DNA sequence: GCTTGACAAAAGTGTTAAATTGTGCTATACT
């Protein structure tokens, strides 16, 4: 008893994972490219996980207020035009 | 070079050495310790860190 | 061999035991070794050779007492060699 | 010749700032984020703004990023002097001020010109924790994680002071106590903290073997046994010729004789499509069968 | 030679509460 399971990788390589026939196939698969591989046949239900890594916004938006950073580019702004 | 040149550690003498290198390298840790520590606020006990000293022997 | 000793050591007998140890026994075994032949004998001058064999009293060299000798020494050392 | 020599070469070619530049530099580097984000949001919120001052915000990122980089250099020598002190403690030089960097780049990402406080003041925390957390992840072996890592180095600094108040190594019960845990943890704890030895190393006296040499592989195979192993199949082949037909099949599926899986009383009774109670039976009887010592005497000896 | 319904133990399965684990953070100044 085996399943013959087919997995896609984003750089474009293909993969043959033999499954047991009885027990439910994955939609995604680690593969030996190191990379995740989404299969081609039976529907995906990938449920990404959806976290927005922290970025250096996220960071500075939690201690300058908009209003903060809206002050302070009119500073900029107006050092540049008087540059000019 | 010479014969009697040879001087011939003997077992306590060359005990001691070591003790030196764990007395000497536990000053190197006292050294950094007092600096970022709080002046009055440390003792010897909290500056004498021995482990250099019993791990050496 | 016969055992002559145990030694127990436990962990409900509070003791002093690396960390994970629970009991630690050790057994002594003793051994009376007849000087067999193979065995390896030499005296304070360097001389030294093994057991090749081993005759019955019987059958040994003897003075005319009927004291039979000990040990048959062949005579190792070469001219020049000496071991006086 | 040497390649940490000519990392320090290179940061010492930065010249080093002062309290007026940092924020300067920092003006810099939040105008650019708030002007990226800003030209970002505006797409999204399906706005224009005036061609020239449009183009004005653009520059303000190209000069906000060469803020961020040169805010960096300069404090670099800041994350080796910091990273002097770790050395020797499981971890090369080197990724002690890699991961010191590390460290800097997020204390530029998270400063407060504001504040009024010298820069050096808030990125020494930063670069600190990251050699202290990078060493928890990363110099042993055997990775544990940084909680563990936290109370193995506290249960030796309890186990130092105790040791140096008693004048005699604490118990488990001493350490324990002083710990506020069981002595059976700390035990357990004590077991973590140990690292592993190398098998490449020397016991063999003068290298005559290595210690990996001596390391048995209990899993290999072991040609008595396989022999009696092959023996007793073909003695139970025997054994199982005697019973019935059906009942040495039910024996086979019972135990998985013939496809290596076991089957269960209904599993057993739906391939001979009878009861699950009927094959409980049925095995039962051939068990009886099989204790009758013309047919049993002979397998005792492969216990 | 077989099945029934009882009953139980054992094996699962879904739902929750610890615990374990990973990440972020600490603002005199410190190069």
């Amino acid at each position: 008893p085996r399943q013959v399971a087919r997995y896609r990788t984003d750089n474009g390589e293909e993969f043959d994972v033999p499954f047991a026939d009885d027990a439910e196939i994955p939609g995604t698969w680690l593969c030996r490219n190191g990379l995740e591989g989404t299969l081609i046949e039976g529907d995906v239900p990938e449920p990404k996980k959806v976290k927005p890594p922290r970025t250096h916004w996220d960071m500075l938006l939690e201690r300058r207020s908009v209003e903060e950073l809206e002050e302070l580019l009119k500073e900029r702004l107006d050092l540049i035009k008087a540059k000019r | 070079d010479h014969f009697g040149n040879r001087r011939l550690r003997t077992v306590g003498e060359l005990i001691q050495n070591q003790i030196r290198v764990g007395l000497s390298r536990m000053e190197r840790v006292v050294r950094e310790r007092m600096t970022t520590q709080d002046v009055e606020a440390i003792t010897p006990q909290t500056l004498i860190n021995i482990r250099p000293v019993v791990a050496a022997i | 061999g016969k055992v002559i000793g145990i030694r127990v050591f436990s962990r409900e007998d509070d003791d002093e035991l690396p960390a994970g140890v629970n009991e630690l026994v050790r057994v002594y075994v003793a051994q009376k070794r007849k000087i067999s032949d193979g065995d390896k004998l030499a005296g304070r001058h360097g001389n030294k050779g093994v057991i090749g064999k081993i005759l019955p009293v019987e059958d040994m060299p003897f003075l005319p007492d009927g004291t039979p000798v000990d040990i048959i020494l062949n005579t190792h050392g070469v001219p020049r060699r000496m071991n006086i | 010749a040497d390649s940490v020599r000519a990392y320090l070469k290179q940061i010492g070619k930065v010249a080093l700032l002062n309290a007026e530049e940092e924020v300067e530099l920092a003006k810099r580097i939040e105008a650019g984020l708030y002007a990226t984000q800003k030209l970002a949001e505006l797409a999204e919120k399906g706005e224009k703004l005036p061609v020239q001052q449009r183009r004005d915000m653009q520059w303000i990122c190209r000069d906000g990023d060469r803020a961020k980089n040169h805010l960096l250099e300069a404090n670099l020598r800041l994350v080796v002097s910091l990273a002097k002190r770790y050395t020797g403690r499981g971890m090369a030089f080197l990724d002690l001020i890699q991961e010191g960097n590390l460290g800097l780049i997020r204390a530029v990402e998270k400063f407060d010109y504001t504040k009024g406080y010298k820069f050096s003041t808030y990125a020494t925390w930063w670069i600190r924790q990251a050699i202290t957390r990078a060493m928890a992840d990363q110099a042993r072996t055997i990775r544990i994680p940084v909680h563990m890592v936290e109370v193995i180095n506290k249960l030796g600094r309890i186990q130092r002071e105790l040791l140096q108040d008693l004048g005699r190594e604490p118990t488990p019960e001493e350490l324990a106590k002083e710990m506020d845990i069981t002595p059976e943890k700390v035990l357990e704890i004590q077991q973590y903290a140990r690292e592993p030895i190398s098998l490449d190393q020397t016991i063999g006296d003068e290298g005559d073997s290595q210690l990996g040499d001596f390391i048995e592989d209990s899993e290999a195979v072991v040609a008595v046994d396989a022999v009696s192993f092959t023996l007793l199949q073909d003695q139970l082949q025997s054994v199982l010729e005697t019973l019935s037909e059906r009942e040495a099949g039910v024996v086979r599926l019972r135990f998985g004789l013939t496809d290596g899986q076991p089957r269960t009383l209904d599993e057993i009774g739906q391939v001979y499509g009878v009861t699950r109670e009927r094959i409980r039976q049925i095995e039962s009887k051939t068990m009886s069968k099989l204790r009758h010592p013309s047919r049993s005497q002979v397998l005792r000896d492969y216990l």
